[PDB]
């Protein structure tokens, strides 16, 4: 599982 | 055609959250001629990532809920869905190769980290020997990346944990220590913590 | 056709995010012989709300952000939403008039909500003469239910609410005064809060 | 403005 980024 | 305008809509589209009137306004646009503003440029990216992510999350649950005749029902839901998400990829997948990609400073690490994303998330939905090449095509993708930088930040992340590795993570958190950055690390750390 | 399978799709739609599988899903099952499980009663009246918001939020923005050349341009993309808008009231609308409605205890007022509601909704949208008769068309819809309830405590904030009136609401809200239930009071007090 | 429901 994890990540990751965003906006 | 007249790019700016279909800029001002791809912009009015997320200001009412439709993402794939964005995503799409935004096709059009980096299929016009490419180098995109730093917005534009972003524009797209999020749009894009909205759209695909909308299709990863329920690729998510149902994958699961099926694990009888009820999951034929299931399956047949899922392989609908693993579809559009395949269109999109592969929709935007090209437009970086064939467009944004060849056509850059930044940039380049930027979408060479999302090209590799992209596969990653077709990596996820693939089954039949296509995987492999799915696979590997992401690394070369990311590793690309990885290479170049040496942003670049949230790279490291996702090549980190595209692996799933820690090693990889660790390594590019660990160099950093010396607003925007920050929040990305945290994860990073927050990885490991997981790991 | 099989209802006990387009339910449980109607569900597993929900299950994951995707709301307009899930009106759909739906529709088919109305569509099919009425008097619905209070559970499939719901799904129905959830699926259907998210689909027609999410369409009724956009609206409200783009509405807005109207009020030259690029306003020509936000027009044409109300125009357009107003539409899928319009097509899903009028797609449900329909359902309740011509198998839900008839085919019922307490749904009877539930649906009379919700059909004056729909309109109300289609209501904020119309411009010509049409909206006159589609006001009046969902007042004595709404107005048929208030009377038949003496969910009706939804329903009476909703009736409310659709004036702007005031004066009804601390009526049918004072009355009650006598954990769901409770919820939507909040709200209608918190509505006078407003007015 | 105001409303309206939940579920």
């Amino acid at each position: 599982r994890s990540t990751s980024t965003p906006n | 055609m007249d790019k700016n305008e279909l800029v001002q809509k791809a912009k009015l589209a997320e200001q009412a959250e439709r993402y794939d009137d964005m995503a799409a306004c935004m096709k059009s646009v980096t299929e016009q001629g490419a180098e995109l503003s730093n917005e534009e440029r972003n524009l797209l990216s999020v749009a894009y990532k909205n759209v695909v992510g909308a299709r990863r999350s329920s690729w998510r649950v149902v994958s699961s809920i099926e694990q009888e005749k009820k999951q034929q029902m299931a399956r047949e839901y899922r392989e609908k869905i693993e579809t559009e998400l395949r269109d999109i990829c592969n929709d935007v997948l090209s437009l970086l190769e064939k467009f944004l990609i060849p056509n850059a400073a930044e940039s380049k690490v930027f979408y060479l980290k999302m090209k590799g994303d992209y596969y990653r998330y077709l990596a996820e939905v693939a089954a039949g020997d296509d995987k492999k090449g799915i696979v590997d095509q992401s690394q070369q993708a990311y590793q690309e990346a990885f290479e170049i930088s040496k942003i670049r930040l949230g790279l490291a992340l996702n090549f980190s944990v595209f692996y799933y590795a820690c090693s990889l993570a660790k390594t590019a958190f660990d160099e950093a220590i010396a607003d925007d950055s920050t929040l990305i690390m945290q994860l990073l750390r927050d990885n490991l913590t997981l790991w």
